[PDB]
């Protein structure tokens, strides 16, 4: 069997820039391999096909060369709405085999994030259990440091972090973090804060509640 | 104007079968091969099965051969592939795709999970709102098995600004995530903000407005 690899896991490029993505086939496949690009939350987009031939539709922007086993994909004139995995693909014999995908990235100036906490609705806690959420919203670059505190106690282990992929139209993320508590642990505290740390922020950002209020 | 869409994908038991359809439109569905395509939990893409124009020949890889069959319905415009001796690596996204060699046009998919667990359907609850200008609202969709749940905002209508997270498994063996939206503050009062929540393994639709 004829296999693709995508040695690239990540490539990262800016609005207006250029970038290469490498395919490289365990055998010669002349120029039949295809190359798709997959959004978030999308099924997979045909971009490329015969190493090198544009779908009508795709901008001229989007390139392919190679013959035998090294193939590249070239995106010119990136933008922030390029943001996607993308896959090669071999189709000289069966099986049809695929590379692993490479994720293009998107650098942007900094945003720092916008903060909110969201309480336990009361509908959750009827079921013996809060689930207390603070949300980073539009923010770049990824790292961010998020710090629950009930009562002044650092927690850590009863939270976990979700991010989105950068948004299409603005290349910031969003990250959710959510602290699980038993209903009789949440009820022993008064004070729930969650405190970001980020590029953006000159200091510390805390929001925060008092259960009851 | 090429539309391919797919049904069909389920929970199973392992060692089951599930057969999954493809209703393609805009174009001669006769006039091409067809092919499936799934995507695993990793997001790797294995090609699984390949059926010519008129359905004399078929081609699959060894990890389903015997296990999976493709065939058409070149009357009805449809694809479907039959899966059986259903195995837990078999966990997928599957796509239908046009054409046998290269893949031009794929459907949206349709995923099946290979388990013994039961499913259960997610209760949602609100994350609820409120200087001013922005306001963050959204729902909590907790405690769901199998993946995927789908969340719209007002039936769709609302999609600037939305985020929906990325499931987490919990300890407990269920999915959890939230979905969250910025509107604007001036507007809580007046403009109504629901969040649509379809779990399709458990048949269960949820919508919950969210307040201030």
């Amino acid at each position: 069997e004829t296999t693709v690899t995508q040695s690239q896991k990540f490539m990262s490029t800016s609005v207006g820039d250029r970038v290469s993505v490498t395919c490289k086939a365990s055998q010669n496949v002349g120029t039949n391999v295809a190359w798709y690009q997959q959004k978030p939350g999308q099924s997979p987009k045909a971009l490329i096909y015969s190493a090198s031939y544009r779908y009508s539709g795709v901008p001229d922007r989007f390139t392919g060369s190679g013959s035998g086993t090294d193939f590249t994909l070239t995106i010119s004139n990136v933008q922030s709405e390029d943001l996607a995995e993308y896959f090669c693909q071999q189709y000289n014999s069966y099986p049809l085999t695929f590379g692993q995908g490479t994720k293009v990235e998107i650098k942007r100036t900094v945003a720092a994030p916008s903060v909110f906490i969201f309480p336990p609705s009361d509908s959750q806690l009827k079921s013996g259990t809060a689930s207390v959420v603070c949300l980073l919203n539009n923010f770049y670059p990824r790292e961010a440091k998020v710090q629950w505190k009930v009562d002044n106690a650092l927690q850590s282990g009863n939270s976990q972090e979700s991010v989105t992929e950068q948004d299409s139209k603005d290349s910031t993320y969003s990250l959710s973090s959510t602290l699980t508590l038993s209903k009789a642990d949440y009820e022993k505290h008064k004070v729930y804060a969650c405190e970001v740390t980020h590029q953006g922020l000159s200091s510390p950002v805390t929001k925060s509640f008092n259960r009851g209020e | 104007e090429v539309k391919l869409e797919e049904s069909g994908g389920d929970l199973v038991k392992p060692g089951g079968s599930l057969k999954l359809s493809c209703a393609a439109s805009g174009f001669t569905f006769s006039s091409y091969g067809m092919s499936w395509v799934r995507q695993t939990p990793d997001k790797r893409l294995e090609w699984v099965a390949t059926i010519s124009s008129g359905g004399s020949y078929t081609y699959y890889p060894d990890s389903v051969k015997g296990r999976f069959t493709i065939s058409r319905d070149n009357a009805k415009n449809t694809l479907y592939l039959q899966m059986s001796s259903l195995k837990s690596e078999d966990t997928a996204m599957y796509y239908c795709a046009r054409r046998g060699f290269y893949f031009d046009y794929w459907g949206q998919g349709t995923t099946l999970t290979v388990s013994s667990a039961s499913t259960k359907g997610p209760s949602v609850f609100p994350l609820a709102p409120s200087s001013g200008g922005t306001a963050a609202l959204g729902c909590l969709v907790k405690d769901y098995f199998p993946e995927p749940v789908t969340v719209s905002w007002n039936s769709g209508a609302l999609t600037s600004g939305v985020h929906t997270f990325p499931a987490v498994l919990q300890s407990s063996g269920l999915y959890s995530l939230s979905s969250v939206v910025t509107v604007p503050s001036s507007s809580l009062g007046t403009q109504t903000y629901i969040c649509n929540v379809n779990h399709k393994p458990s048949n269960t639709k949820v919508d919950k407005k969210v307040e201030p």
